[PDB]
């Protein structure tokens, strides 16, 4: 009643509706296995959390600014004037059980989240998963992102703790009047009236539950489907060719090792949650308009936002009985990189003339100057966030504060130029170490020659050997070469018996028999589909 | 010894003409391996007048303009040597 | 596409705070502004008190 | 492939050969133990004055100085030594078996001697002298602690260690890595022979 | 008593009289003047340890004491009888008070740390970044009656918070915030700092991320 | 509209007095969730419009739902093939039902409040043995508890329409 209850409940699944052919063109579709390929899945992987925490967190929270007395249990706040969303964040925090363990691995899941996105967004960059067939999926992930970082500034800024009260003070009210012809209009538009309007919590939690979070579900929903259905793309290797993919299927295995990598996920989520603080908006204060902290920085993902500010060197304009201020500037930058970050893959179609249907991926040294406007872009966001906590930098590692957002000004500048150069020429000879160990073996122990005195490192070949002391050079392929002989199969046959006893030696016999016949039956079915391909 | 070979037939591409050839760089087919020689003189003379364009604001600490005439000239110093050993040919 | 819009879009130059030359608009109008004359605006400190004076 | 060119028994090597030639990362260990020794030197010559300074009953009084909790550690300890020795004769016989079982209980009781030496911190801290509060307390807290950084960076090396016998087959390399950090720990517990003849018994 | 002072004076005459010029003036652009600031100024500026001091810098920071307490009460007594000014408060005892300092009230204490002066270090009262070298510093290692005599005569950089500013009331009531604010634990995990967002980050990536990552590629081959 | 309706509406139970426009509810003490439903009424330019045709919507769906409903019974669309469709069909006129009596009290105006205390607060006290339970775990307190209108506007605006 346990096999025949489910053949009968399929075949009523079957009778009702005919699901058995586009069940089974999911269940044999074929994700490829590199590591890599996951990353963007913690993106997946915490924003369910996202859910699944915010979902808890919206049926107690109460966004308000009617100005409430606490007079409830966290001593420090008494009598003290509050937000009532500084004050049902504080019911969140201390009130209900489990409180403040939600709302924590809720915002940890926001910067795993958010950080995640960034993590991905490397890999699709680097090893070049965005030209010709994924250019639009490109385009949504990046608008992905963009709704990702606006919505967790609405998230933290939600109870009006003074850290990002001030927070929503610089950012979305200075610079949303700092916009030259409509910047007023638009930002009373958004606030409804001054800095401290009413309904601008409400709007940002209406924002920030459904309005935001639907359309990043529709782009994460019509993303995966651009990942799905368009089939996903792979690191060219042995049995990989343009048109096909190689890995493990859905049912058997990418699906186990999918929901536990979710699993996983969620118990970094939660060990992080737990042990760790964030966000102690009891420790920080109701937003009032006459106190600040001296950090006062946002959170790590929109650090190089007004680090932006903090670096932009007070460059302001007058125009006729007018005033363009600082912050037009980075409401221009912002706009920048933005139409930097969308609309790359079209640059660099135009640039190279990329104009063919890329399945295989390159290797990041394989691409020099796209690895290098990659790390030069990684390192501007690197020193734009690393001079963000200017402030708490020039505090602990002891530095003029203003020495180090000078070295932020001169670094923006300067430091893309540097690591341009490095990253360049870093991917170049990235790519000469692995293409001599090719034209040499893999490097391993000395012998000295025989009858003479001479130090030779004995080289293991990769390929077909001459009769000599040079085996035949074999060409480059976009795949990852071995340069370790460690890790061939050298010396990789310990004791198989446990950490402390060993197993009788006809066991031992077996099993790596058993283990090296599987290795050399998987190296040969590849290699003979390999021979298929071109034969 | 427990390795197969490996053979990528890419779609190899300007069309493996103009850019850089595979001895320079050692795979040159494999993507987009050559910046444009000019934008990174300009981009590098560009990004020293703005350093001393930085001079302007607020501002009375002029022990700042002294690194800023610094990492302007050294910038300045090695763009010209770059576009004149280009002129010459990589000559000393 | 108004008729969305037209319920966010205020006027920020509409005269709202009463002020000394009259009704002039928020942001050219702190706190610190004279209602009609010169009127004793007291420079009070914030003795964080729960509520009492 | 072909077969190979570097036909060895791995692709680690011994670390030169030691039938007629010496073991390499022996004599490197060898001389880094010398110059630990010397590093306990200054620790040394930091605790040898400032206890010529000190006159009369020159232990101070919060330092109720734990005998009864030192010599059972002491005792673990060097009979940790015999243990791990025990693991390198185990380890000359090649079999990762016998290494692994006595470097576990070697790593067993070495971090029993690491929690002995942190729980007789603890007990010596909460009624008696801190490393501001005292010179005899600070010395104390310096010769001995470090030494506790050395034990735990030894430990370090029996979990690392460990792990390498995990991950490979069991060469005469490995062996040379067994047998050095062998007598590294043979090291600490010997500089932990002085140090205790020196803080408890001598004075 | 008289020879509290003269006591004040031998330990005046060596260690400062370089930088003070020994009749508790100030020497010109090597020490500024020291009469008028009283025994709570150098109660907290030898006390905390900072004054005792050996080069003139961005600001001079924190470090031993270079004084005890039966010396302070004769360095500080001998400055106010040269000069006058803000005294140390002191319990029933006659030593200087450091329990009697933390008011009855919190959140009113956390209010007006949090208006009158948390902008400069921190809400907790971790240290914050100042204009040119100089910084706030932390006020965990912070003795309740240098707090006090923190607020009460400002050192470098701070406004002396006087009597008359905020009144005793209220920096008792600032006191027991600050010694219940960098003392009570961080309610729910390690407490990354005090400042939210920037350790939160640099702990998202290498405790988490980093981890996520290791997680990522132990599941994942590579190829 | 009712993502319009979001970006307006503020729910809460702190008692505010009006000090707006409508000059027949001025002092009066009253919720902000009725206090911004009047500004969603009064204030803002068509919006009592948007609000209107919002709860016409309303109501031309969950009357629909019930003409559908009479549509695929009678005409028997629900047999072999299209059983589970009846079921999450009839889940949907659930939730709709539900979902849009979470709406019309969303503003405590007191002709739903009064909707509130008879319907979710009447009869879910009167359930036998776990019904105060649910009661005080709906609420957080007692009937104008005051945590329920932003936990209905909380399931009102994403949680009951996720679902739907
Ligand atoms: C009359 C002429 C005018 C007068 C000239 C004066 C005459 C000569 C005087 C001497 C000049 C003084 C300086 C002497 C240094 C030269 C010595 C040298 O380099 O060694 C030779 C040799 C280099 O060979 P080479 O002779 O330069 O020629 C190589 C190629 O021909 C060239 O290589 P290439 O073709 O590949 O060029 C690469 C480079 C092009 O070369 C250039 O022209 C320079 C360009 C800038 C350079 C900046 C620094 C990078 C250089 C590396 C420095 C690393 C430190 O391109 C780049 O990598 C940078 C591109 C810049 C991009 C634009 C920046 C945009 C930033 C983003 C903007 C954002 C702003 C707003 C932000 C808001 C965001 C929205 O060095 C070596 O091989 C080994 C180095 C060993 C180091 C030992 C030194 C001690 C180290 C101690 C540690
Ligand atoms: C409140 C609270 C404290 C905060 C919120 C935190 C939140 C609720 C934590 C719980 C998250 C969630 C409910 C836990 C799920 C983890 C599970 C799935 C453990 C994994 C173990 C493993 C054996 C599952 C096997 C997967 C099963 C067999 C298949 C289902 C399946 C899954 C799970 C896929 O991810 C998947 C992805 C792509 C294609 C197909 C599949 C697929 O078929
Ligand atoms: C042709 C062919 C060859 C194709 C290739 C070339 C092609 C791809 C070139 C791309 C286009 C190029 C990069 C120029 C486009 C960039 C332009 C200048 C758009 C910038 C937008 C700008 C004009 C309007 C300012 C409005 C900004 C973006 C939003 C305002 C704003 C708001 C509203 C906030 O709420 C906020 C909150 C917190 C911080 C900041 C902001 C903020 O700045
Ligand atoms: C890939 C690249 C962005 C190319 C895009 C195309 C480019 C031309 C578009 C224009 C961009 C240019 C003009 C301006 C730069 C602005 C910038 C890109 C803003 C967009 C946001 C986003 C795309 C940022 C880039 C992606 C991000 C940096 C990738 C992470 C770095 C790497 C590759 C991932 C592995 C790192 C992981 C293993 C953890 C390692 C630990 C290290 C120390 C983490 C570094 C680190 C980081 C990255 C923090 O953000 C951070 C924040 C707060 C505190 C501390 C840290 C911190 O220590
Ligand atoms: C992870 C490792 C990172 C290592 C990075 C190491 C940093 C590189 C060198 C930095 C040199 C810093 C020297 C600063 C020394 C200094 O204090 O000078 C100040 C201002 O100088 C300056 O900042 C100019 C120097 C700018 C440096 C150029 C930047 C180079 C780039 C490439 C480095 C960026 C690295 C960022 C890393 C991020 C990660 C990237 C992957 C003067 O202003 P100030 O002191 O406040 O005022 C004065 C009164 O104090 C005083 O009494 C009175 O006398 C007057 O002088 C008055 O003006
Ligand atoms: C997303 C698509 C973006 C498209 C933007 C362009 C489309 C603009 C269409 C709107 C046209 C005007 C609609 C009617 C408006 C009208 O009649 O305009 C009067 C005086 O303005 C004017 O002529 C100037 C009109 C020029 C428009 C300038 C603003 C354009 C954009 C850039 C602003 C951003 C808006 C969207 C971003 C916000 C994000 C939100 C999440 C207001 O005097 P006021 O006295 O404040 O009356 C108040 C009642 O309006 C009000 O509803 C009522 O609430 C009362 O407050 C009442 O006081
Ligand atoms: C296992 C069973 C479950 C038990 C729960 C385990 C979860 C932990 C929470 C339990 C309570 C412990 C939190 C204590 C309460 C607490 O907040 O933790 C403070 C933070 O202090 C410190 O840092 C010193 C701590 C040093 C320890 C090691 C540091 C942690 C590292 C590993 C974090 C990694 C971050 C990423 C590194 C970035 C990479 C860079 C390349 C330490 O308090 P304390 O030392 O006594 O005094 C404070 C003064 O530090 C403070 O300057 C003063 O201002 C006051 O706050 C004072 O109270
Ligand atoms: C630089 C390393 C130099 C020496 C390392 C010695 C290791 C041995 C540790 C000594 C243990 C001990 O006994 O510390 C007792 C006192 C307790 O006094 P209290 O807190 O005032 O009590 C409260 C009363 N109200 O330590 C203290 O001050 C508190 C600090 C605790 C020990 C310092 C950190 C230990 C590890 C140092 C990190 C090494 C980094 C190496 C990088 C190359
Ligand atoms: C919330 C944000 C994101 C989510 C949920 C997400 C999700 C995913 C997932 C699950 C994959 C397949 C796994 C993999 O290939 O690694 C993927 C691939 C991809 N994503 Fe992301 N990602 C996000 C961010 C981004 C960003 C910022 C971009 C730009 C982008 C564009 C792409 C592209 C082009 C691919 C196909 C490349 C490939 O197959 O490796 N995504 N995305
Ligand atoms: C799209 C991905 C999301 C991100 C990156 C994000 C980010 C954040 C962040 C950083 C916070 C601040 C938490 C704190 O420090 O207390 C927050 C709060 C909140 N989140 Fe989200 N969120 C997301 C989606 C959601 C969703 C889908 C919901 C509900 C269905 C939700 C409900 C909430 C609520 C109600 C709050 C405010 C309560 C509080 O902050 O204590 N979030 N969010
Ligand atoms: C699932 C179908 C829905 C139904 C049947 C429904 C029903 C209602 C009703 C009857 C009202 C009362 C209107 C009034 O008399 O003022 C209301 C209000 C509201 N609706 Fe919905 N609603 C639905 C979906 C939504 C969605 C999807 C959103 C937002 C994304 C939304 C946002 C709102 C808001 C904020 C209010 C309160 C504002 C007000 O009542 O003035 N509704 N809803």
């Amino acid at each position: 009643d346990f096999a025949k209850l489910a053949a009968a409940q399929g075949d009523a699944i079957d009778s009702r509706y005919h699901p058995s052919a586009a069940v089974r063109r999911q269940l044999n579709k074929v994700f490829p296995t590199h590591w890599s390929f996951l990353l963007g899945e913690i993106a997946l992987y915490s924003f369910i959390i996202l859910l699944l925490t915010g979902v808890w967190l919206t049926l107690f929270f109460d966004p308000s600014m009617a100005h409430v007395t606490y007079d409830g249990v966290y001593q420090p706040l008494r009598g003290v004037q509050m937000s009532r969303a500084y004050e049902t964040a504080l019911d969140i925090s201390f009130e209900v059980r489990g409180g403040l363990f939600v709302r924590q691995v809720h915002h940890w899941a926001a910067l795993m989240f958010a950080a995640s996105i960034m993590v991905h967004l490397a890999r699709i960059f680097f090893t070049g998963a965005f030209r010709r067939p994924r250019e639009a999926n490109w385009v949504i992930g990046s608008l992905l992102l963009i709704l990702a970082m606006f919505e967790g500034f609405f998230g933290y800024s939600l109870p009006d703790d003074l850290l990002s009260g001030t927070g929503i003070r610089a950012a979305l009210s200075g610079i949303t009047m700092g916009i030259p012809v409509i910047g007023t209009w638009m930002h009373w538009a958004l606030f409804g009236g001054d800095f401290p309007g009413e309904i601008l919590i409400p709007r940002l939690y209406a924002l920030h539950i459904l309005l935001i979070p639907g359309i990043i579900l529709a782009l994460i929903g019509a993303h995966l489907a651009l990942v799905w259905f368009q089939k996903h793309t792979q690191f060219p290797g042995p049995g990989r060719t343009e048109t096909n993919v190689v890995g493990v299927r859905v049912m058997p295995v990418f699906a186990v090792k999918s929901g536990a990598f979710f699993a996983m996920i969620t118990g970094v989520l939660g060990l992080m949650g737990g042990l760790l603080t964030i966000n102690p908006i009891w420790n920080l204060g109701p937003y009032k308009p006459s106190q600040v902290s001296a950090g006062s920085q946002p959170d790590f993902y929109m650090m190089w936002t007004d680090g932006l500010i903090r670096l932009w060197p007070a460059w302001e304009f007058y125009p006729f009985g007018h005033t363009i201020p600082q912050g037009v500037w980075v409401a221009v930058g912002m706009g920048l990189v933005f139409a930097l970050l969308i609309a790359y893959p079209f640059i660099e179609k135009k640039v190279t003339g990329d104009d063919a249907h890329h399945n295989l991926l390159q290797r990041p040294r394989d691409v020099p100057v796209r690895t290098a406007i990659g790390s030069m872009a990684i390192a501007l966001y690197l020193l734009l966030t690393f001079a963000c906590m200017n402030d708490i930098i020039a505090l602990k590692f002891h530095i003029s504060l203003n020495a180090t957002t000078w070295i932020g000004r001169i670094g923006m500048v300067v430091l893309p130029a540097i690591v341009y150069f490095v990253a360049y020429r870093w991917a170049i000879s990235l790519q000469r170490s692995d293409r001599e160990v090719l034209e040499h073996g893999v490097e391993t122990g000395i012998i000295k020659r025989l009858p003479h005195g001479a130090y030779v490192e004995l080289h293991q070949p990769l390929g077909p050997v001459d009769e000599h002391g040079h085996p035949i050079p074999l060409e480059y392929a976009g795949a990852p070469l071995p340069k370790r002989m460690n890790k061939l199969g050298s010396g990789g046959a310990p004791g198989t018996g446990s950490f402390l006893f060993p197993d009788p030696a006809v066991e031992h016999e077996a099993l790596t028999e058993a283990a090296h016949a599987s290795e050399h039956k998987s190296l040969t079915a590849l290699k003979e589909h390999q021979d298929r391909i071109h034969g | 010894m427990s390795s197969t070979q490996d053979r990528s037939q890419l779609d190899p591409e300007v069309e493996r003409h103009t850019g850089v050839d595979v001895e320079d760089v050692p795979s040159a087919e494999w993507g987009w391996s050559h910046m444009p020689i000019g934008v990174m003189h300009i981009g590098g003379l560009l990004s020293a007048a703005f350093l001393l364009v930085m001079m302007r604001g607020n501002h009375v600490g002029h022990v700042e303009d002294w690194f800023l005439i610094g990492f302007a000239a050294v910038i300045v110093a090695l763009v010209g040597r770059n576009w004149w050993l280009r002129r010459r040919g990589w000559i000393r | 596409l108004v008729a969305f819009i037209g319920g966010l879009i205020k006027n920020p130059w509409k005269p709202v705070v009463p002020t000394a030359e009259g009704k002039k608009a928020v942001l050219w109008t702190s706190g610190w502004t004279p209602r009609f004359k010169g009127e004793t605006i007291y420079l009070a400190r914030a003795t964080g008190r729960p509520g009492e004076s | 492939m072909t077969s190979a060119v570097g036909t060895s028994g791995t692709a680690i090597t011994s670390r030169v050969h030691s039938l007629n030639r010496p073991n390499m990362v022996s004599v490197g260990t060898i001389v880094w133990l010398s110059s630990e020794l010397m590093f306990f030197a200054g620790l040394f010559a930091m605790y040898f004055t400032a206890r010529a300074q000190a006159g009369g009953a020159w232990p101070p009084e919060p330092t109720e100085l734990n005998l009864a909790l030192a010599v059972p550690v002491t005792l673990v300890l060097i009979a940790s030594s015999f243990t791990c020795q025990m693991g390198v004769f185990a380890a000359e016989r090649g079999d990762v078996f016998g290494l692994r079982r006595w470097y576990v209980i070697t790593f067993l009781m070495g971090l029993f001697f690491v929690l002995g030496q942190g729980y007789e911190y603890i007990h010596l801290v909460e009624h008696g002298t801190t490393i501001p509060g005292s010179a005899y307390g600070s010395v104390f807290y310096l010769a001995t602690g470090f030494h506790g950084l050395h034990v735990i960076g030894g430990l370090v090396a029996f979990v690392l260690l460990l792990a390498r016998t995990k991950m490979s087959k069991f060469t005469p390399a490995q062996a040379t890595a067994a047998i050095v950090v062998s007598y590294y720990w043979h090291f600490v517990d010997i500089v932990w022979i002085a140090l205790f003849a020196t803080i408890y018994f001598v004075r | 008593q008289s020879a509290l002072l003269r006591t004040g004076k031998q330990l005046f005459e060596t260690s400062c009289v370089s930088c003070h010029g020994a009749n508790l003036q100030g020497v010109p652009d090597r020490g500024p003047s020291l009469i008028g600031t009283g025994e709570a100024a150098v109660y907290f500026q030898v006390s905390t340890g900072r004054m005792p001091a050996m080069r003139g810098e961005a600001q001079a920071p924190s470090k031993p004491p270079h004084f005890d307490e039966s010396q302070i009460d004769a360095l500080g007594a001998y400055v106010q009888a040269n000069g006058g000014g803000p005294t140390v408060p002191r319990d029933d005892h006659g030593a200087v008070a450091q329990e009697s300092l933390i008011g009855g009230d919190v959140a009113r204490g956390g209010d007006l740390f949090r208006l009158n002066c948390a902008s400069c270090h921190n809400f907790t009262g971790k240290g914050g970044a100042l204009s040119s070298g100089k910084y706030a510093p932390d006020l965990g290692d912070a003795n309740p009656a240098q707090i006090y005599t923190a607020m009460l005569t400002g050192p470098q950089n701070m406004p002396k918070f006087s009597d008359r500013q905020l009144t005793p009331d209220e920096k008792r009531d600032i006191v027991a915030y600050v010694r219940e604010s960098a003392e009570t634990p961080s309610y729910g995990g390690y407490g990354l700092g005090g400042f939210g967002p920037a350790p939160e980050g640099m702990a998202m990536w290498i405790i988490g991320m980093v981890a996520a990552i290791g997680v990522a590629m132990w599941i994942g081959s590579r190829a």
